[PDB]
């Protein structure tokens, strides 16, 4: 299944519109927040660059977006379409998955295709020697590890436990956090919990048993995927531990309804970190406007229409996205809008230099070279749709600037601080998770 | 760059770590004298016997397309495209390093290219969900951590420190060892991880961290060959006494300990049990840089070993038949990997084309679905060059692995013999090593070196 758009040059893309599937099935239940909300964002972005004449005049941009069901193995088979002819896409947008993007970055570098990701924050992916053509528009998790230590220190937390999921994100997340925890020497790790990729039903129950084993470890930090946070949160309800644990979430648990859907009892008092973001007005009036028989390009949009609205029979075409009361403009939708813009700006700069005077695609750059285009991406400096400045580094990373969100009840995430350079957290939460209480003078 | 171009009806791939990693320098430079040319010539020796075997693929004339990985995952995958240019690579026999083998396996899976690894002990390739076209003869890192965990329990070593090598080999070994240590009441101290490419000053940092828990006289080592020598070199400088429990990376090869040979006196190393090949000993010894034109790297190998040059009219006098020959402990696995699909191709030939001992025009397009799935099945056959009074047999389990046969090695300092590796036991699903052979475990030597965190307290 592909949503290819005919154009002068095609842009590769990987979006997890589906989820990881249990058993032999390589695909699971459809993911509303990750995927589809970001799938049409790039399409909306691709429909805006081709409209204005100030960016790539008389040059239409195609697409070769595919499906990755949150599976590392399934992502490599689909990516073969990009390099089938070179065994032609000019650039490929990396997938959200940290482990998924790694397996696409070590094969696209063989055929020299630059990669720009939007939701992968692997500290490993910052190695220039192994990942030559990988570019990132979000700060790495190594900056989050320092931020979490600063947050817990401001909250006087001393005894915490870490939970990580299998892959290159959870394993590389807690490890960075643990190493930076020892550097300050203020906080210590009670224990490390490993979540298998394909565990049993009772395995998650055993996870909460180890957390309850250290009953004084009130605060627990989780580095898990989107579908793993909900399962661990659900296990707390079945163990009668509502309120005993305060959850410490990473960027995988930003402002998102799905991890807190039908679970607003254990998720209360949970503080999470998300990078800089803003609510873009352009995409607000785009997703709510697209309906059936209009956005026929997106094959999975029909599945999105069925799953979201039914939440059964009588599938009449008389409902709108606005009345669903579930459209929130997910935080990482912005990061894919400017991801293609950075690659588009690099192509515009490349077009001007290699084709002087030629408004159209001059034949001098018809066989686009990834190595030549790679240096242009590193020097892109412009302003995004919301207004944030988009700039890369020598390793292709992004400056570290985050936001602190704390889940409140009145069920809406509220900004309670920031991590510009050191900290900006302003007092809610409650002081706890302190072992070795003062034993009096 | 330089590749072997043996020709035949169907060619067979290969990927060996001929050179050593150069790090910040060039991609890979100096050759390997034990895991390089010795393993490289093992495949050619095995291929020559098959091509002259009337009972194994008669008239097929198996070819060779051995590439070069030289201990670099990125370099191995960069040249792995030659294996997929046609898609004619019917199979790939390579991946001596866990990191190298993982990267190649993912690429070859897309084009249904069966792969055999003669040395890959990582306990993740057994997962058929991610690698459904992978088979190997060596055991995984499942019945290897238990052997080292039981040795620690045998010597009552409770408080130990673990050193991990960054990659897909050290991390997997630590996780397997950590769960076994916890289940055996073995305490775990601070664990230090060494990167794939780090400065020599950083290697002094990790040994300092190990010295920051002085009741941890026992260090469990999970490193590759190129990462264990640096730690030993970092042990002579800033002198310290640390007994070593070594993984498969250390092995019995006499190059990771050469030089800094005084800092691993009480080192225990676990390798894979095997036997020397008498026929291969004569083949490797009777080689010359002039006659052996098949190997492009043999000329370079004649420069490091038998130090001379090809420009000043040097060389042409030294012979490998004079100096003693030390066969690598994993040569048996290399020759078993070649014969693994040699019998499978003969079995496939007997069933698909039961008309003549040639190509029947149906086996020309090689498919991984019919080949590997019939190859992971019973290919039980007698091990080639098997010694007498032995019952070894080459076979693959449902996970495409081998039997868990191991052995124990210790480092000797006997007088008038410099240094020597001695086998003191094996692992036949249970420890069997003796105590009278270890120099520091002898009764007339004093208390054994132990690592307990709290001297036990009496009642
Ligand atoms: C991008 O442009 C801005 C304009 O003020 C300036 O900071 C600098 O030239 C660039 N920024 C970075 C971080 O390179
Ligand atoms: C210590 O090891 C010895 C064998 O050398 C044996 O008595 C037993 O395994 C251990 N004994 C105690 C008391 O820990
Ligand atoms: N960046 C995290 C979270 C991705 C997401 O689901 O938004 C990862 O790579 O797993
Ligand atoms: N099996 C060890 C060493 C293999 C070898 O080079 O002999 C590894 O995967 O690193």
């Amino acid at each position: 299944n592909s949503i290819r758009i005919d154009g002068d040059i095609t842009l590769g893309g990987l979006f997890p519109v589906h989820g990881r599937g249990s058993e032999g099935k390589p695909c699971g239940e459809l993911k509303k927040e990750k995927g589809i909300h970001r799938l049409e964002a790039m399409l909306f972005a691709l429909d805006r660059i081709n409209n204005d004449p100030d960016l790539l005049p008389n040059i239409t941009l195609g697409a070769r977006i595919l499906d990755t069901c949150s599976r590392d193995t399934h992502a490599l088979e689909q990516s073969l379409t990009f390099v089938q002819a070179l065994i032609r896409v000019v650039g490929v947008i990396g997938a959200s998955g940290s482990s998924v993007s790694i397996m696409v970055a070590n094969i696209l570098r063989l055929f020299k295709i630059p990669q720009i990701s939007y939701a992968s924050t692997a500290p490993d992916l910052s190695d220039n020697s192994r990942y030559d053509f990988f570019s990132r528009v979000v700060p790495s998790d190594t900056y989050q590890a320092q931020a979490m230590v600063d947050i817990v220190r401001a909250l006087k937390w001393n005894y915490v436990s870490t939970v990580a999921s299998e892959g290159s994100y959870g394993e590389s997340g807690v490890e960075a956090f643990i190493q930076k925890s020892r550097e300050d020497g203020g906080v210590c790790i009670a224990q490390s919990v490993k979540i298998p990729r394909e565990p049993k039903a009772g395995e998650f129950d055993k996870i909460i048993r180890r957390l309850l084993e250290t009953s004084n470890a009130r605060a627990v930090i989780i580095f898990a995927n989107e579908d793993d946070i909900r399962r661990v949160l659900e296990a707390a309800r079945r163990a009668n531990q509502t309120g005993h644990f305060f959850w410490m979430g990473s960027d995988s648990w930003g402002s998102k309804i799905a991890p807190v859907l039908h679970l607003e009892e254990v998720a209360e008092g949970a503080v999470t970190i998300l990078p800089k973001r803003m609510s873009v007005r352009g995409f607000d009036r785009y997703f709510s406007s697209r309906t059936l028989d209009n956005n026929r390009r997106n094959i999975w949009f029909a599945e999105f229409w069925e799953d979201n609205f039914h939440c059964v029979k009588k599938c009449t075409n008389r409902e709108r996205i606005g009345q669903d009361s579930a459209y929130e403009q997910e935080g990482k939708v912005q990061f894919v809008i400017d991801a293609v813009y950075a690659m588009g700006h690099a192509l515009h700069a490349m077009h001007r230099d290699l084709c002087p005077g030629r408004v159209g695609l001059c034949p001098r750059m018809d066989p686009v070279d990834g190595t030549q285009l790679l240096k242009y991406i590193r020097n892109v400096n412009f302003s995004g749709i919301a207004g944030n400045p988009v700039t890369f580094n020598e390793n292709g990373d992004a400056p570290g600037r985050y936001d602190i969100y704390q889940y409140q009840l009145r069920a809406e995430y509220k900004v309670i601080g920031s991590w510009t350079d050191h900290l900006h957290l302003r007092i809610q939460q409650l002081p706890r998770s302190i072992c070795s209480l003062p034993c009096q003078p | 760059k330089k590749v072997l171009t043996l020709e035949g009806d169907l060619v067979l791939g290969g990927l060996f770590p001929v050179h050593q990693k150069g790090g910040p320098a060039e991609d890979c430079g100096p050759v390997n004298e034990h895991r390089g040319i010795q393993r490289l010539e093992a495949m050619l020796f095995a291929l020559d016997r098959i091509n002259r075997d009337p009972h194994l693929l008669p008239g097929v004339r198996l070819g060779a397309h051995i590439l070069d990985s030289c201990s670099k995952d990125t370099h191995a995958l960069e040249q792995a495209l030659d294996f997929v240019r046609a898609s004619a690579i019917t199979g790939v026999i390579g991946g001596s390093y866990s990191d190298v083998s993982i990267q190649v396996a993912n690429l070859l899976r897309l084009f249904q290219i069966p792969q055999i690894s003669y040395a890959s002990t990582s306990a993740k390739l057994s997962d058929k969900s991610r690698y459904d076209y992978f088979a190997r003869t060596v055991p995984p890192d499942f019945f290897q951590a238990k052997a080292m965990a039981e040795i620690l329990r045998f010597f009552n070593w409770t408080y130990v420190s673990t050193v991990a090598s960054e990659g897909d080999y050290g991390e997997t070994g630590i996780e397997a060892f950590e769960l076994e240590a916890r289940a055996r009441n073995i305490c775990v101290a601070t664990s230090e991880k060494v990167g794939r490419a780090m400065s020599r000053a950083a290697f002094e940092g990790v040994v300092r961290a190990l010295l920051q828990k002085p009741s941890a006289r026992v260090a469990v080592l999970f490193t590759r060959s190129e990462d264990a020598r640096e730690l030993l070199a970092a042990s002579q400088r800033l002198n310290a006494s640390f007994t070593w429990v070594a993984s498969d990376g250390w092995g019995a090869l006499e190059s990771v300990v050469a030089g800094s040979e005084g800092a691993a006196e009480g080192a225990i190393t676990i390798e894979l049990a095997s036997y020397p090949i008498s026929d291969f000993a004569s083949y490797f010894q009777s080689l010359d840089p002039w006659n052996n034109s098949r190997n492009p790297w043999f000329r370079e190998f004649w420069e490091q070993r038998f130090r001379c040059s090809f420009r000043q009219r040097d060389c042409a006098a030294h012979s490998l038949r004079a100096v003693p020959f030390e066969q690598e402990s994993k040569i048996m696995f290399v020759v078993n990997a070649v014969y693994a699909m040699a019998h499978a191709l003969h079995n496939m030939h007997r069933a698909l084309c039961p008309n003549t001992t040639r190509l029947c025009d149906a086996m020309r397009p090689v498919n991984g679905r019919r080949l590997y799935k019939d190859f992971v099945l019973n290919v039980k056959f007698d091990a080639p060059f098997r010694p007498a009074d032995t019952h070894n047999e080459v076979r693959f389990d449902r996970f495409g692995d081998g039997i868990g046969r191991y052995n124990i090695f210790t480092y000797l300092r006997a007088g008038s013999g410099r240094y020597r590796y001695q086998k003191v036991g094996y692992w036949a699903e249970g420890l069997t090593l003796d105590t009278s052979l270890i120099p520091w475990a002898s009764p007339s030597a004093g208390p054994l070196p132990a690592s307990r965190c709290s001297e036990p307290c009496l009642q």
